RNA sequence: ACCUCUGCUUCUGC
RNA sequence: AGUAGUAACAAGAGGG
């Protein structure tokens, strides 16, 4: 009566070198389903109690009720607190500057030259981005030419230059509107006009959702998205404090993996040599609770002010921006809820915006508590939000932060029986403590914990513990000795990627080889990788093999192409060809590894460069696909491929079109009209965004002419051609008129 | 032609929508509208494209495939339909049509394909004519490192790479700016020649002469050789255990070719110092290694590179050398003095210690170069005059500006406007410092001062400022011509010590000059020696001498036992000596072979784990010394690792759990409270005891009594009760 | 700001803090600290979409008939194979169910299947599968200014999930899982040819790998996993309106060599209308089993079983009739857990991975590849397993066909308390490896660490297991100490 | 009772 | 009923 149990492998094996087998990632991870209006609302909740001893305020311009913890009364428990000390915040921004000769002054140099070149187009890129002018999410390019346009027809537009900064200046002069206006459609067409309070709450405004497929956790979280008008600000804050974390050997951000990795090990290095051989040495495997909740506006202004400290006004001011809007921030407090009766077999939605005044009698008591508790808070439908930083976003910032309290540690300054360093990535750490004895060991982590909680950083007691250095985690890394790899973390990404049949082709043979050098990929699984690969993407795509008897939509095609095919080798998988891979070609293109085996007509059908499948649209996003990996955000991937009749592009989604909404899928049509045709002007816009003032058509119409003079005095064109376009061009330019 | 688009334009513009917005959105703005979407960034693609493949028409296609294919085919399948796709005029078709195409579309011609997709072609003619060798197994530190990605690129920045492809795919749009460097020209002009006609996407081919011409890195987990040919197959040569040898088709760099010489040649070097015969064992090396199964011997024979490394290889092999050395370039002989290398901390510009070495004594310097020379004069620090000649006043500017940065001097240190990676790894000192002053001498001209040199109608002079003067010029620089004889190669000689003289008897360079950087080599090399562990490489230096040691483990402890000295003698100790920093070898010879005697003396205290631990350090002849020893330093890629004599720590420790002695984080297997091996004259009995008397540290055990027992603070928090020994032990 | 200088700012407020505010470590040393506490409530019931290790199948050796591959057409060979049919009785109920209802589609679905032509099989809308189905479910959608005043208008139940407590069942299911058939379930597509050294030895473990795994019984879940998935998102978007039928097959090989076509019951697919990737379609699963439920009914709690023939028995010394059951069960479905069912391959990836790492560090110090040593040098190397004498040993088979088998059961059984307990309790596996690295680990909450791994044990069968396994860890570990 | 549209699009940030 | 699991699906929207 024997009973398997995996688990008593590890008590031969050390747990690090099986650390594989406890990450679950062969299942679906878990999904939100409905509303986030409860965790937004929890969120909003928690962040307020956790500076319940500040201080309120209403604010003038919104009426919104503000609570400040800052320099509030000093924590009195382990729970998490607000509480935030200025002077404490600017001691260790003043210690890190003294650390760091020159480094505030470089960096901020870099941003003032970054400010005057970026272009207004920096903002199109981004995902999903609050659009005050719909009060719905849009992606960030429709989100920023929605706001210049609305700009525009209320009378701003510096951003007309074409830089960033013309276009912050106008989002600053936009809040003395009397009165913006914009067009709903009514449920057609019709123009509001917000009052100035609305449009700045609008302005102010964070958008919430839950945060779905997110590994490691029973219960789901909120999350928040920004708009247009802090997005240009926040910007040019996070490449500011980015420039400063480049050259933090303490900062995990910006550095990938390997690199990650390799900081890390220097940081043990590092401070292994600079101890004596009588210290002993311990590492905190530390994770920050309620970091997001904590961290507060008021103190990224007072970071933002001393780390520009004797830099131009104008440049100051202009970073402080993006602090003071969060202070000043609110929460859309999501979908609301879907309400039911038995009785009558009806069900029906509510607006999170209704919970100002709905009567309480349809909601649990839990949600009938919460709402009781928003209800002070809300403003024109939103949830006044001035502490913490639910949006993030001040990624490298808060890092900064973080890296100041770990250069506090150094033995000159201390001067005490222990001292420290580490790594800090926003809300995960690695803290070494070392000292001559245990008992300087937990003063040193004390110190540590207790300036940390000066500063609004709360060290989770639940989730952090202590040992030995030697071995430790950091951002499911795990040490022992040295990095040992994690292949569970990676395998949802082992798979059909779902671009198309090139791409997804270099991808997945792309993962099995990073994975191969990366994450201790053994080559016998590598190769059962390759054939599991195949297999899925045959049967996705329907591409069995020209040879099998399997029957799909595509079946009768792909053996018609196989019988009439006499070099089947030189078939792409796609096209029911065989895999030719095996580990010593993984990096090698699958057309180019089968191009000297094609039938040169099946090759020049494939290779066509007139096909209508492939859609080219700019260099910079070319053999570029977005992959989520199983832990933290989307990431761009490049791949290797042969563009070709595979690198096709799946349909759209339509439900647009039974919506209001549905006549922006005609505006859409028109631009990518306009700006095709302006592409046949000039090609070279596919690969260097043009510049320019001069209209689209100005441009198309003196570039006509001289193609055209051009053309003639070289032979290439008659001058009944040349007549035809200089008259088109003076038609156009009548027409014009 | 241009016909049909200013149709189309003509067309568009009847439209009273299209007119508004092509007349009132600039180019600038085209940005925005250009990404202007309803559709989202999907955020599971592969669901959902499981979910469309499903679907009849999931693909979206240019409406003009409806002219270019049937509707339906011989199978009744229709293959396209007029639904538009939602935002656009492509419409939906069933994936039938892209096989239809392929099998009975357009067939189009295919010439340009290996040309656009070089690099991409490229890679498969590397492995098609590649060779294998066998496939080895051993446990390799496979060190994080960024490198070079991308074979048969052309070192560009992306600046001069765009500049480069604007020229070539889109000479009329390029705008005031056009080429500077014959670099970028004579790119230029092939790449026009070999895509003249091509009618591929314009887009792809940008995309692939960016991704080519633009030097690309990454890091990486490389054991071996980091050249961008071998870098490309790391998924195939190096596995957690295994190495595949593995030669890829197509010739090395010469750059990369010399830079293996120099680290093979410093290795040889290295390890030869340590054998009782210098020469000897450098020579033995010298005539088995090979780079990339190419002899050492014939590399030496035919390589133009001065180093002083391998000056030394060839001074053994007979080959004549050139007394120099290169910098930046340009080949450098001392002609008269020489100087010190000291080790001291440099407040730079920016306001940064960086703390690498200096050149302090009299070095007069002659300066050959592609088309410039110099006469540079050096004290301590200092440019004592710098004469400059060349072609152009241009090539009297690089070398002009290399010359100061040379000469280390205060007002170019003090002058900069970081000393490591953004990994933290250092970087070349005297390097970067030139390659910062060389786009931006501005602050180190007008921070250098000027002079007022005299009539003496011959030597005139370059101003802060690139400008001549007539009797000014910069602080000791000065503009006059002269500098074949150069280059010529002298015979020399070579002793037991690997001291080169001329035929004069001149000392010309000792091994001890020898550059102390463990670099990594861009290409394979194979020691083929009895003198070399076959995996190369400090870490492994330490993780195969303790695997050794732990295999062989009968054999050697017998021999510990019955015959100490012909153990510590073993050869197979020497490289790891060359860990041990020259100063301390004697000492922690001494130290270490005294503790072994103790354990020897004192019965029934045996620890094979401290054996094997220890035992590298007795194999040099060993001086008395009074010091005790908490760790023994070992120096690792530039970087010191102290290894504890009491118990465990990061480089060398004994997992109770594993049972495996795990050395840089390695497994290399596994073989009363007194201990008799930690500290010289003195045994460990166990925990401390305050009924002896307060906690002193080491080096208080200074005056203690035979039988005399104290507290001590030994090592890594521990406190225990030691006694001074009444007897001795002697070696 | 810009005037700021420091001064003993922080000094000054850290001796002004309470010394409540500390981060106090806790020795830990798991010779002292205390088993998980699992919930307590009902026993833990089944949630496979399928049968494990109960099913049944009918199948056809060297299947040639009319249209092989044809799904329906397969199914009825299969079908035609069994002789023993018998009017359907009802011999275990669910409780919650018209258990009329559930005989009814399954007499319904019999006659159709008898009476198709074509490929496919729709079946009617009759009452009985509606039901069964959840046609109609969906309250009425309203807008709020309509119905606010209905008394009864209540927000959503909302409320933590009802607890079950563990039972034997699942333990058992595993043991199944990780043990060798007599069937090989997988076929791999085609590699390159072999050119490299390296190639050549990792097509020899490779084949060691297949041979251990092929025949694992957890192989057939991943194949049985794949095929039911793939053919109900393939229905699921292209016959959004019709009661699709879909015969559960799977092909195997035998040791011998021959093909097989296996047929284990059926399912209805309900409508289909998918448009969030959580939205539901509904099923009914129809699978032939020779277990009785009535042994063990707290495993069987959503599922009407039917008792609908006799199997032969044949030892031509005695010749006796077992009854054959139908396991009845609404069951459910979306679009993302389909995706992930139709990836389940990835789990032979997770265990042969690990598994070759083990073989690959030995071969580092060995110096040579151990592959063929640990195949066929049947060491019992491995703790993989408990018996009341003590902790058992495995070869490396044995460790790769459990590790599948967790993998497979971790797909099977995917779910948040799933997630949060492997997290957890991963800090308490690492604490425990720190004390026997010697490396004197201390905790800041360990009590806190406890309840953020309990509250994860809700009701799910797999986490319950998990967390059983992980005290039985904890005690081995402590055995083995004090 | 019919007809039509929709299957990521009022909800996925950094 | 069932899926699920802190809130949802168990078709939605529009026309007639
Ligand atoms: C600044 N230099 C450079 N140099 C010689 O030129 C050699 C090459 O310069 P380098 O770029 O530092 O290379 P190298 O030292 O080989 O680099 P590494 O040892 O890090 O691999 C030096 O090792 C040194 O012998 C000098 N020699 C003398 N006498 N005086 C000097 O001021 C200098
Ligand atoms: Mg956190």
């Amino acid at each position: 009566g024997m009973d398997v149990n995996p688990m008593l492998i590890f008590l031969k094996v050390p747990v690090q070198n099986a650390i594989s087998t406890t990450f679950p990632y062969t299942g679906d991870p878990p999904y939100s389903h409905g509303t986030g209006t409860g965790y937004t609302m929890d969120t909003v909740i928690r962040t307020h109690d956790y500076s319940s001893r500040g201080i309120w305020k209403t604010n003038s311009e919104t009426g919104a009720q503000q609570l400040n913890p800052i320099d509030g009364p000093l924590p009195e428990d382990n729970e998490p607190s607000g509480y935030a000390q200025t002077d404490c915040v600017l001691e260790l921004i003043e210690g890190l500057d003294r650390s760091h000769p020159g480094l505030f002054e470089t960096a901020c140099q870099e941003t003032i030259d970054a400010i005057q070149q970026t272009r207004v187009d920096k903002l199109t890129q981004g995902r999903q981005t609050y659009d005050w002018t719909l009060n719905r999410n849009q992606p960030a390019a429709t989100a920023l030419a929605n706001t210049i346009e609305v700009f525009r027809k209320n009378g701003y537009k510096l951003n007309e230059s074409g830089r960033l900064i013309d276009f912050l200046k106008d989002v600053l002069l936009s809040f003395e509107n009397d009165s913006m206006e914009v067009t709903t459609h009514f449920q057609g067409k019709k123009r509001v006009k917000l009052t100035k309070k609305n449009y700045l709450i609008r302005a102010l405004t964070l958008n919430t959702m839950t945060k779905d497929a997110e590994r490691g956790k029973l219960k789901r979280r909120a999350i928040a998205t920004p708009g247009m008008q802090i997005r240009g600000f926040v910007y040019f804050v996070e490449l500011l404090a980015r420039n400063i974390c480049e050259r933090l050997e303490q900062s995990g951000l910006p550095v990938g993996g390997n690199e990650k990795k390799a900081k890390l090990a220097n940081v043990i290095k590092k401070m292994m040599a600079k101890s004596t051989d009588e210290e002993l040495s311990y590492t905190i495997t530390g994770d920050n609770t309620k970091w997001n909740e904590n961290q507060n506006p008021r103190i990224f202004l007072a970071m933002v002010l001393r780390i520009t400290a004797g830099q131009p006004e104008w440049f100051r001011d202009l970073l402080a921006v993006a602090p003071i809007m969060f202070s000043n921030k609110v929460a859309r407090l999501g979908r609301g809820y879907m309400f039911e009766s038995k009785s009558m077999h009806l069900r029906t939605q509510i607006s999170a915006e209704n919970l100002s005044d709905i009567n309480l009698r349809y909601f649990n008591e839990d949600t009938k508590k919460k709402i009781e508790k928003i209800r002070h808070l809300m403003v024109e439908g939103t949830a006044s939000l001035s502490p913490g930083m639910m949006m993030g976003m001040f990624n490298m910032l808060s890092t900064v932060l973080g890296v100041s309290v770990l250069n506090l540690g150094q033995r000159e300054i201390l001067k005490r029986t222990y001292w420290w360093d580490g790594l800090q990535s926003s809300d995960d750490f690695a803290l070494i403590i070392n000292g001559h004895f245990k008992e300087d060991i937990q003063q040193g982590v004390n110190h540590f914990y207790r300036t940390c909680k000066l500063v609004g950083i709360n060290m989770s007691q639940k989730k952090s513990y202590i040992n030995k250095t030697g071995t430790f985690e950091f951002t499911s890394f795990f040490y022992r000795y040295g990095f040992v790899a994690n292949f569970s973390m990676e395998l949802p990404s082992f798979g059909v990627a779902g671009n198309n049949e090139s791409a997804d082709m270099s991808i997945g043979t792309t993962v099995i080889k990073t994975n191969m050098i990366n994450n201790d990929l053994g080559p016998a699984t590598a190769q059962m990788a390759i054939q599991l690969f195949i297999k899925d993407y045959r049967y996705t795509y329907r591409c069995h093999r020209g040879d099998t008897n399997l029957e799909t939509r595509r079946t009768k095609s792909i053996k018609r192409l196989w019988t009439e095919t006499i070099s089947k080798a030189g078939l792409l998988v796609a096209d029911g060809g065989p895999n030719p891979y095996n580990l010593r070609n993984l990096h090698i293109p699958e057309v180019c590894l089968k191009w000297s085996l094609m039938d040169p007509d099946y090759r020049g059908r494939l290779c066509n460069p007139n096909n209508p499948f492939v859609h080219h649209m700019e260099v910079e996003s070319t053999n570029l696909a977005v992959v989520m990996p199983a832990h933290g955000p989307a990431k761009s991937l490049e791949y290797d491929a042969v563009a070709t009749t595979h690198s096709w592009t799946p349909k759209r989604n339509r439900s647009i079109l039974n919506t209001n909404q549905r006549g922006i899928l005609e505006d859409e049509r028109i631009y990518q009209k306009c700006c095709q045709v302006f592409e046949k002007f000039f090609p070279s816009s596919t690969y260097r965004r043009p510049i320019g003032m001069a209209s689209m058509l100005d441009a198309m119409l003196s570039r006509a002419r001289i193609d055209a003079r051009i053309d003639l005095e070289s032979g290439r064109i008659s001058s009944q051609d040349f007549s035809e376009i200089t008259n088109t061009c003076k038609a156009i330019e009548a027409l014009k008129r | 032609s241009g016909m049909e688009r200013i149709k189309e334009l003509m067309e568009m513009v009847k439209n009273s929508r299209m007119r508004e917005i092509l007349t009132t959105t600039s180019v600038d703005h085209m940005a925005v509208i250009k990404k202007y979407t309803s559709g989202r960034q999907e955020k599971n693609p592969a669901l959902r494209m499981k979910w469309m493949m499903a679907m009849k028409y999931p693909i979206s296609a240019s409406s003009r495939i409806r002219e270019m294919i049937p509707e339906k085919d011989e199978d009744g399948n229709t293959l396209w339909t007029n639904t538009k796709d939602a935002g656009s005029n492509r419409v939906l078709v069933s994936p039938n049509a892209v096989t239809w195409w392929n099998r009975a579309g357009p067939v189009s011609d295919v010439v340009h394909y290996p040309r656009v997709y070089k690099m991409y072609f490229d890679r498969l003619e590397r492995l098609t004519h590649g060779t294998f060798g066998p496939v080895k197994f051993y446990n390799q530190v496979k060190v994080r490192k960024r490198v070079d990605i991308n074979p048969g690129h052309k070192d560009l920045t992306s600046r001069e790479a765009q500049e480069v492809i604007m020229e070539v795919v889109f000479p009329n749009e390029v705008g005031a700016r056009t080429l500077s460097s014959d670099a970028q020209l004579t790119i230029t002009k092939e790449k026009k020649e070999e895509l003249k006609n091509c009618k591929i996407s314009p887009i792809m081919v940008a995309y692939m002469l960016e991704r080519e011409l633009v030097r690309r890195t990454r890091f990486l987990p490389i054991a071996g050789a980091t050249s961008s040919t071998y870098v490309e197959v790391l998924h195939l040569t190096q596995g957690t255990c295994w190495e595949q040898q593995y030669t890829p088709g197509g010739e090395a760099e010469n750059d990369d070719l010399d830079q293996t010489l120099i680290i093979a040649s410093r290795n040889i070097v290295r390890r030869s110092i340590v054998a009782i015969d210098p020469l000897a064992s450098l020579l033995s090396m010298c005539h088995t290694t090979s780079i990339s199964s190419e002899p050492l011997v014939e590399i030496l024979r035919s390589n133009p590179t001065d180093e002083q490394a391998v000056n030394i290889c060839k001074a053994a092999l007979g080959i004549r050398i050139n007394n120099s050395f290169s910098f930046g370039g340009y080949n450098f002989k001392r002609v008269k003095g020489s100087s010190q290398r000291t080790e001291k901390a440099v407040l730079t510009g920016n306001l940064q210690t960086l703390t690498m070495t200096i050149f302090e004594g009299y070095e007069e310097f002659n300066v050959s170069g592609k088309r410039a020379s110099a006469v540079l004069k050096k004290g301590a620090q200092r440019l004592i005059q710098a004469i400059i000649g060349g072609r152009t006043l241009e090539d009297i500017l690089n070398l002009m500006i290399t010359l100061m940065v040379f000469s280390q001097e205060e007002k170019m240190l003090k002058a900069v406007r970081n000393f490591v990676n953004r990994a933290n790894q250092r970087l070349n000192p005297m390097y970067q410092l030139l390659r910062h002053f060389q786009k931006d001498s501005s602050t180190l001209l007008k921070n250098w001062g000027t002079e007022e040199i005299d009539p003496i109608m011959g030597i005139a002079g370059i101003m802060p400022d690139g400008t001549i003067n007539k009797t000014q010029t910069l602080m000791g620089v000065r503009l006059s011509q002269g500098g074949y004889s150069f280059n010529e190669r002298i015979r020399v000689n070579i002793d037991k010590y690997l001291r080169v003289r001329n035929e004069k008897g001149e000392l010309l360079i000792s091994p001890e000059e020898v550059s102390e950087a463990q670099g990594q080599e861009k290409l394979p090399i194979n020691y083929n020696s009895s003198l070399m562990w076959e995996v190369n490489g400090p870490e492994s230096i330490l993780t195969n001498t303790y695997h050794w040691i732990i295999k062989n483990w009968e054999l050697l402890k017998t021999q510990w036992m019955t015959d100490p000295t012909v153990l510590y003698n073993r050869i197979e100790f020497e490289p790891f000596q060359t860990l041990i920093p020259k100063g301390n070898r004697a000492i922690y010879s001494g130290f270490t072979r005294t503790l072994f005697q103790q354990m020897r003396d004192v019965e029934g205290t045996f620890d094979s784990i401290q054996i094997i631990k220890l035992l590298p350090f007795s194999a040099h002849p060993p001086s008395l010394g009074r010091t005790q020893f908490s760790s023994f330093t070992l120096n690792i890629r530039g970087a010191p690792l102290r290894l504890l004599i009491r118990g465990n720590s990061q480089v060398f420790n004994y997992n109770q759990m594993e049972n495996v002695i795990i050395v840089l984080g390695k497994s290399v297997g596994s073989p009363s409270s007194i201990e008799s091996a930690v500290l010289r004259g003195f045994l460990i009995l166990g925990k401390a005891n305050s009924k002896y008397g307060p906690v002193l540290t080491i080096g208080e055990l200074d005056k203690l009594g035979r039988g005399e027992k104290a507290n001590v603070l030994i090592g890594q928090g521990d406190t225990v009760l030691v006694m001074k020994r009444k007897r001795d032990s002697s070696i | 700001v810009s005037s700021f200088k420091a001064n003993g700012n922080i000094e000054a407020k850290l001796g002004a803090m309470s010394e409540k505010v500390n981060a106090q470590i806790e020795s830990f040393d798991p010779r002292t600290i205390r088993e998980l506490e699992l919930p307590e409530g009902k026993f833990c019931t089944q949630r496979s979409k399928f049968l494990l290790m109960d099913a049944m199948k009918l199948s056809v050796l060297n299947p040639a008939h009319e249209g092989e591959g044809i799904p329906m057409k397969d199914a009825k060979a299969c079908l035609d194979t069994f002789w023993g049919w018998k009017k359907a009785t009802i011999i275990k109920k669910h409780e919650k169910g018209v258990n009329t209802n559930y005989l009814m589609i399954w007499e319904q679905l019999l006659e159709s299947i008898k009476e198709m032509e074509g490929k496919f099989l729709n079946l009617k809308k009759t009452n009985h599968l509606k039901w069964g189905l959840g046609e109609g479910q969906a309250p009425e959608k309203m807008d709020f200014e309509d119905c606010k005043e209905v008394p009864d208008l209540f927000q959503y139940k909302s409320e933590p999930p009802e607890k079950r407590k563990l039972a034997s069942w699942i333990q058992s299911e595993f043991n199944k899982a990780s043990e060798l058939t007599n069937s090989n379930w997988i076929e791999f597509d085609e590699l390159g040819n072999d050119v490299a050294p390296i190639e050549h030895i990792a097509s020899r473990r490779r084949n060691f790998f297949t041979a251990e795994v092929s025949q694992c019984r957890a192989s057939e879940y991943i194949m049985k996993a794949v095929y039911i998935n793939t053919a109900l998102l393939n229905s699921s978007c292209t016959a959004m309106e019709e009661y699709q039928v879909i015969p559960i097959i799977t092909k195997c090989r035998d040791t011998s060599g021959q093909r097989r076509t296996n047929l284990y019951g059926f399912i209805i697919k309900g409508r289909s209308h998918l448009r969030n990737d959580t939205d539901v379609v509904n099923f009914i699963s129809l699978e032939f089993s020779l277990t009785d439920p009535r042994n063990e009914i707290h495993k069987w709690e959503k599922y009407c079983v039917l008792e609908i023939g006799d199997m032969e028995i044949r030892t031509s010394i005695s010749t006796i009739m077992k009854p054959v059951y139908l396991y009845v069960r609404t069951n459910g479905t979306s679009k993302i857990k389909m995706k992930w069912g139709m990836e389940m391959r990835r789990c032979l990836l997770q265990s042969l991975q690990q598994v070759e790492s083990m073989i690959e560090a030995e071969s580092a110090v060995k110096e040579k590849d151990m592959t063929e040593p640990f195949f066929r040098n049947r060491e019992n190397d491995w703790p993989i397993g408990e018996s009341p004498q003590g902790i058992e040993k495995g070869t490396i088979g044995k460790v790769c066909r459990v590790l599948l088998a967790k993998s497979v059961f971790n797909s099977i059984y995917a779910s948040a308390q799933l997630e949060g307990f492997s997290a957890e309790s991963r800090k308490l596996l690492l604490l425990i490896q720190a004390f026997r690295d010697n490396l004197d680990p201390g905790t800041f909450d360990l009590k806190g660490l406890y309840e953020a791994i309990e509250e994860c044990i809700i009701n799910d069968p797999w986490v319950l297991l998990n967390a059983s396994w992980f005290n039985s860890f904890l005690k081995a570990v402590q055995l083995s100490m004090g």
